[PDB]
């Protein structure tokens, strides 16, 4: 017998054991695909789908900009950027009709937010492009740097607290011809044009395709904030709802389309996935959506929300760091940057790389590639969902005006569509009508990724529905191991980490019990705190056994005092000290918690009681400095070479150069070469 | 002539010898572990990884019954704190002073209330 | 009164960030403000080409072809340490329990073998200096005896930085960084040629390696800690599932591989941060309780570490890996592409049917790893959780339809009912126990041979599986670009032996799935 | 030396040592200090970089 | 002292190290440092 796990699916249906088709369950050790070559393919393909549109030269940027929208209808099934303003607005009009007040009410809620929201909020987030130092950085550091420039230039409104005021500074920053920053080391000077490029920049990383600047990020929040309040009011929107709360939505939409359905009426679900979602739908279209939502609203609110799409329609994509080269014989390697990829020769590259550079070079302006059409991944997730839902919305019996009708679920690019009709030809029609109505707003269903079957089974956001049941398994298990704070904390954290993965990440109990076991195993090994009754040898073995013998109620003892692990599914929310509180001996508890103890620090999102276990760990000179000072007598060297063989190598070079020019005699040259071979015979052994 | 004769002297002392053959030219500037999980495992290997007030030396003994050293008079960063073995924490929890622990259910009420529901 | 203003640089961008025809944000604003729907969609639908459609090619029992696996020379072993070929020198260490010293555990193991021959090369590394691999092994044997010369015995060993070691660990093979201000014009300077990785054909060994991974051993490879007494109903069901599974996985080879993973990657990372610029000898150790139950230490071979001044998680540590084996490398040489194998001694096995002398080999290869890839190997116990969750999730699902928990039936059913393998006859079934170990082996190999090629093939094949499932459910399945899906699946099948077997496993299923 | 330490580690019953029947013609406190010194210096080997 | 080195060149090497450490910290004068370095070169000329 040759073992073949896939033959399971002969007995078990694929939805039941879908858990077995996810190879890793956890982040793998590569996540490759964010090179400079990869960024230029995004820039090219983004234009290639949108290539029949109007080319303009930007007045402020001086950048070639493509506008595919209100452009020529597609005659092939390849991805089209050519959206249709009249169609988008109509989809958004019929949404507000089908959900009366949704926009007006959701604006009122968001007008409450935009004021109350604080600059503090902006520090939370992934990698950011820091335009201050022309690098990617942590979010909080990128803001501190940005306010330091805005403090140096007359832009002190940010120091009021609220976010809307920080934006008011970002607005005024564009109008200013100079932009100066005191970089503590040097006053640093950027002209209005070079500043504007960096304010509208997307930069690639090694931790998404590319992160945006700190200027643009502010507005993106308030837009997604509006896009949230909308999604919240839509049944079809799969965002931003919780874990088990979402499995319901799958059950609902089937139960809706299957109870009405009589004998005749067919029902097919299509497992949906939209192709090149970000590269097609154009910023100008999001501006068209926002302005239609915020009609009959105050101008200030309309404006702040309008800013994000505008910046994204004028944006530039920096090409990471650049290309790395290598000489075979010469044994060199050199990194040509992005800045000097425009002013560089084309003849050095390979066949695949040349064409990619020859296509993008028209767009290349100041070491950045102009990208007016499309977007960068996971930026307007929620707003893009509204647009998606607006096309699902147009599947009501009324809007179709036919014997076929549709409903389903949408969340960003992933979707699920249920089409009903009295016969097969009817279904085929309903599908086409959705597929094509989608093309008019820049939504290109992936024929490769997508498939269709009779209603009863489908997938949506990796929830695998099969006749009313969705399979239950965690797709990302966390480090079950020690946290490295101290005995007291790590226990709480470790036990908390498992509970949280059960409630959020849909982790099964049996798996959580084993998860708990592997934590405790690591915990006891790390802190040498193996149970008191065991025979294992460490330094602590003695102390813990002496305590074990002394102690009457041993179930009282904490795991860090050689006690038994009392945790299980039910307990995991309780702190250990609380859990075992009643079972502790009076004197043990007396010592464990006595705050006169020398271990706790200053006598006084994890929950831990302060005990003796709440301790704090730690963070010749003549003979190291003696070797380093003799190195200065040789160099008032080769990087990889050690100290002695970069000292003995400098000696023979000065020996043979002082022998030619005539500084030392034949006697004093022979003495150096003799001593230089006594040092080499001490090294080898 | 004098600098190369001096290099032979330092390679005859076997401690200065092991600073010249190990250390690299790049890693002389550093003479002049982001992941805390390992850093802890690393430190727990050491004799004395835990820091405490100097009063510990008056409170718990230097060695236990088996003659294991519980603390050492070592230099800590900014003040007169000393280095302590995890043995000392266990030692305290079996021979320390007993104060009245009636106020801990009431100080950590926010935490303890999770037990009352179960 | 809140008051937000678009002027200057922003207004000119606002005016340029509109549809074509609109030259002014305020003009456009007015169009939208006073926009009312007039069947604009229904209109532009009729305007659009009928060649723009989503016609449904129906998926029949006849439409799906077997995946095309690439042609080329046979694929090579790329695992860090040996798997089924691995050999271990074992000591029974009863009285001393708990964390000891690995260096001495190794020397103690080494001293149980008195069959060392004059080492000679049996199958050399085509792209390597083979005499260096022999000198390195002699240096190990040498430096291990030199510890019994030292007045005071050391905690760890640091190998002397010889030529052969400096070579193998790649010392002074890192090319020089040249500021482009200096090397402006160089007339033989070409980019880091990310070559099309030359395609390889699926060899047999990968299946053999996996077959052996699913087997039981005479050794408990995992000893899991205690747990709170069960109270709630879920806790009783949970513990039942866990223990049943933990029982069948306990002695499975896959779990030995998990331990080999943890111990070696752990020991390599500790050395990589402790003795940064020393060539540390790092013994390849595991531990197990025997079938009678005595604590037994195992030495698989040695790893010598290079310089490890590690700044990033991606930063590399070069190492040499000398591993004992009984398997003759001349039987499947295509496997040992990356290895230079020596013949280093003879083992004697005086069995029931007489005396069997077998030769002992040493699979030596150059290799490297990073903090991220070491951590990966250190966290290989998650394979147990991944394996249990698959078993747990299936039971949860198969129970849903009946409404009653099937945990006990599944495991207690002493009839072999799960289709899990193939033979010349056809699909052979096995025990739930065989399924547990099979699913564990899968999680372990998924870790050991982790590649983006796998990630892709997993994701794209999943679609084709779910389509086939719909065909078996008689749910009139249909595709939109089926040839497109295949091209995406097959795009992942290049040279990785693991992803190639998984594709062979697919074709193997797809034939039986349509009957 | 190690055969002894290995034996010593099989016993986890060491009390705070006190004199039970003294040597009439000897300094008894010295006999107690010597035993404490043994226990002490045996643990100090597991402090040394290289074990003797 | 280093294992491979002979008795005299592990004695003459310890002398120059104590000579230049007692010259910095200020134990012996410029006269008593010059005398050690002179005698240390009379021993090397006999080898
Ligand atoms: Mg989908």
């Amino acid at each position: 017998m040759d073992v073949n796990p896939t033959l399971l699916f002969l007995k078990v249906p694929v939805q039941n054991a879908i858990s077995t088709t996810f190879p890793y369950t956890g982040d793998p050790p590569y996540s490759h695909g964010t090179g400079t070559g990869y960024t230029m393919d995004t820039v090219n393909r983004t234009h290639k789908y949108s290539e029949k549109g109007k080319w303009t030269t930007n007045t402020e940027t001086g950048a070639p900009q493509l506008n595919p929208i209100d452009g020529p209808l597609p005659e092939d099934n390849e991805p089209s950027g050519y959206a249709q303003t009249d169609c988008v607005l109509e989809a958004m009009a019929f949404l507000e009709e089908s959900h009366p007040g949704i926009f007006e009410n959701s604006c009122l809620e968001t007008m409450e937010i935009v004021q109350q929201t604080r600059v503090d909020k902006l520090t939370q987030g992934r990698q950011t492009y820091d335009w201050t130092l022309n690098r990617n950085q942590p979010a909080a550091t990128a803001l501190a740097n940005t306010i330091e420039v805005f403090r140096s230039n007359g832009l002190t409104a940010n120091e009021s607290g609220r976010l809307i005021d920080f934006l008011k500074d970002v607005m005024d920053s564009m109008d200013k011809e100079e932009m100066e920053i005191t970089t503590h080391f040097k006053k640093q000077r950027l002209n209005k044009r070079s500043y504007l490029i960096r304010a509208l920049t997307l930069n690639t990383m090694t931790k998404a395709i590319a992160t945006p600047g700190m200027q643009i990020r502010g507005f993106v929040y308030f837009v997604e904030a509006l896009a949230r309040s909308i999604c919240e009011k839509l049944e079809q929107s799969g965002l931003p709802v919780g874990g088990n709360e979402k499995k319901a939505k799958l059950a609902n939409v089937v139960r809706k389309m299957m109870t009405n359905s009589q004998d005749t009426e067919l029902s097919f679900t299509i497992t949906g996935d939209n192709t090149k979602w970000n590269e097609n739908q154009n910023p100008r279209m999001f501006l068209a959506m926002i302005t239609y939502i915020t009609r009959n609203q105050p101008e200030w609110f309309r404006n702040v929300l309008s800013i994000a799409p505008i910046m994204f329609s004028n944006k530039m994509a920096r090409l990471g760091k650049g290309y790395m080269f290598e000489s075979k014989s010469m044994k060199l390697r050199t990194q040509v940057p992005a800045e000097m990829l425009a002013n560089i020769d084309l003849k050095y590259f390979n066949k695949s790389t040349r064409e990619k550079i020859e296509k993008i070079r028209p767009l290349l302006i100041d070491g950045t590639a102009s990208l007016s059409p499309g977007m960068m991944m996971g930026m307007f997730n929620m707003l893009s969902t509204v647009l998606g839902v607006s096309i699902l919305n147009l599947g009501q019996k009324k809007y179709t005006k036919t014997t076929y009708w549709w409903d389903g679920l949408q969340s960003s690019d992933d979707f699920a569509l249920i089409v009903n009709a009295p016969n097969h030809e009817g279904i085929q029609a309903g599908v086409d009508r959705f597929y094509r109505t989608c093309k008019l707003v820049g939504i290109n269903m992936s024929k490769k990724k997508s498939y269709i079957n009779r209603t009863g089974t489908f997938e949506f956001t990796s929830f695998f529905y099969r006749y009313g049941f969705v399979a239950n398994f965690s797709m990302e298990l966390p480090s079950f191991g020690v946290s490295g704070i101290n005995e007291s904390a790590d226990m709480s954290v470790g036990v908390t980490v498992i509970k949280n993965n059960m409630i959020n990440n849909d982790l099964g109990p049996a798996t959580a019990q084993m998860a708990l076991q592997l934590f405790i195993k690591d915990y006891r090994y790390t802190y040498r705190c193996h149970r008191g009754d065991t025979q294992i040898q460490t330094r602590r073995a003695f102390e813990l056994k002496k305590l074990w013998e002394q102690t009457r109620s041993k179930a009282g003892l904490l795991v860090s005092d050689g006690g038994p692990n009392l945790y299980n599914i039910r307990n995991l929310h309780i702190p250990e000290v609380c859990l075992k509180w009643e079972l502790m001996d009076e004197d043990y508890q007396g010592r464990l918690c006595n705050p006169m103890n020398p271990f706790v620090s200053h006598k006084e999102e994890y929950d831990a009681v302060a005990t003796t276990h709440s301790w704090i760990p730690k963070r010749d000179e003549q003979m190291y400095q003696k070797c380093c000072n003799l190195f200065e007598k040789f160099f008032p060297p080769v990087g990889i070479s050690s100290m002695v063989e970069a000292m003995v190598s400098r000696a023979r070079i000065d020996a043979r150069i002082d022998f030619e020019s005539g500084r030392i005699k034949k006697e004093e040259f022979a003495e150096i070469m003799k001593i230089c071979s006594t040092i080499e015979e001490l090294r080898r052994q | 002539m004098e600098r190369i004769k001096e290099l032979r002297d330092l390679m005859s002392q076997s401690r200065t010898r092991e600073i010249l053959t190990k250390t690299t030219v790049d890693h002389m500037a550093i003479i002049k572990e982001k992941n805390p999980a390992l850093r802890m495992k690393w430190m727990m290997a050491m004799k004395y990884p835990i820091t405490a007030d100097k009063r510990i030396m008056e409170m718990i003994p230097e060695r236990n019954e088996q003659g294991q050293t519980l603390w050492s008079k070592t230099n800590d960063a900014g003040s007169d704190r000393v280095m302590v073995s995890p043995l000392a924490v266990t030692w305290w929890n079996r021979n320390g002073p007993t104060t009245s622990t009636v106020h801990y259910p009431k100080v950590y009420k926010t935490y303890f209330e999770k037990v009352e529901r179960l | 009164e809140e008051r937000f203003e678009i002027t200057g640089t922003m207004r000119r961008l606002a005016d340029q960030s509109l549809p074509p025809n609109f030259s002014s944000l305020e003009n456009f604003r007015a169009y939208v403000d006073g926009f009312e729907p007039n069947g604009c969609i229904e209109g532009k639908l009729s305007q659009m080409s009928k060649e723009v459609n989503a016609r449904i090619e129906p998926f029949l029992r006849t439409t799906p072809r077997p995946l095309r696996l690439p042609d080329g020379p046979p694929c090579s072993q790329r695992s860090k340490f040996l798997l089924m070929d691995a050999l271990k020198l074992s000591i029974e260490d009863p009285s001393h329990e708990g964390e000891g010293i690995p260096l001495y555990d190794a020397i103690k193991c080494m001293k149980t073998f008195f069959g060392w021959k004059e080492p000679n090369i049996i199958k050399p590394h085509e792209k390597g200096i083979n005499p260096n691999y022999l000198l390195t092994w002699k240096q190990v044997l040498a430096e291990l005896q030199d510890i019994e010369n030292e007045e005071k015995i050391p905690r760890t060993k640091n190998m002397k930085k010889t030529s052969q070691l400096k070579w193998a660990l790649g010392e002074n093979m890192a090319p020089e960084k040249v500021d482009f201000e200096d090397c402006k014009d160089v007339n033989d300077l070409k980019q880091y040629d990310s070559d099309e990785p030359e395609p390889r054909s699926l060899a047999c060994w990968i299946q053999s390696e996996f077959n052996k991974a699913c087997e039981l051993t005479d050794s408990s490879w995992v000893e899991l800690d205690e747990i709170g007494e069960d109270v709630a109903p879920i806790e009783h069901i949970a513990s039942m599932r866990r223990n049943y599974f933990t029982a069948e996985v306990s002695h499975c080879r896959a779990t030995e591989y998990i331990m080999k993973g943890v111990y070696i990657n752990t020991a390599l990372l500790n050395a990589s941060c402790a003795a940064m610029d020393d060539f540390q000898l790092i013994p390849m150790i595991s531990k197990c309780r025997t079938k009678e139950g005595r604590r037994k230490t195992n030495l698989y071979g040695f790893i010598i570490k290079g310089r490890s001044h590690l700044r990033n998680d991606t930063d590399v540590v070069n190492f040499v890996s000398m591993e004992f084996s009984l398997t003759d490398p001349r039987l499947e040489p295509h496997k040992w592409e990356k290895y230079c194998v020596l013949e280093i001694g003879d083992m004697l096995l005086r069995t029931a049917v007489g005396q069997v002398s077998r030769p002992m080999f040493l699979y030596v290869r150059t290799n490297g790893t990073s903090k991220i890839k070491m951590k990966w190997g250190m966290e290989m116990r998650r394979c147990l959780l991944q394996s249990l969750q698959q078993i747990e999730s299936m039971i949860e699902a198969e129970s849903s339809v009946k409404e009653k928990d099937l945990t006990k039936e599944f495991f207690e059913n002493k009839s072999e009912t799960w289709p899990i393998g193939e033979s010349p006859k056809g699909v052979e079934e096995g025990s739930i126990g065989k399924v547990c170990r099979t699913l564990l082996a899968k999680s372990v190999f998924n870790s050991l041979y982790a590649s983006p090629q796998l990630e892709g093939f997993s994701a794209e094949s999943r679609k084709l599986l779910l389509i086939v499932q719909a065909l078996r459910d008689n749910l009139e399945p249909g595709t939109f670009d089926l040839e497109g899906l295949y091209e995406a699946i097959e795009e992942c099948l290049i040279n990785d032996p693991w992803v190639l077997l998984n594709a062979s496993w697919f074709n193997s299923f797809l034939t039986h799935a349509l009957r």
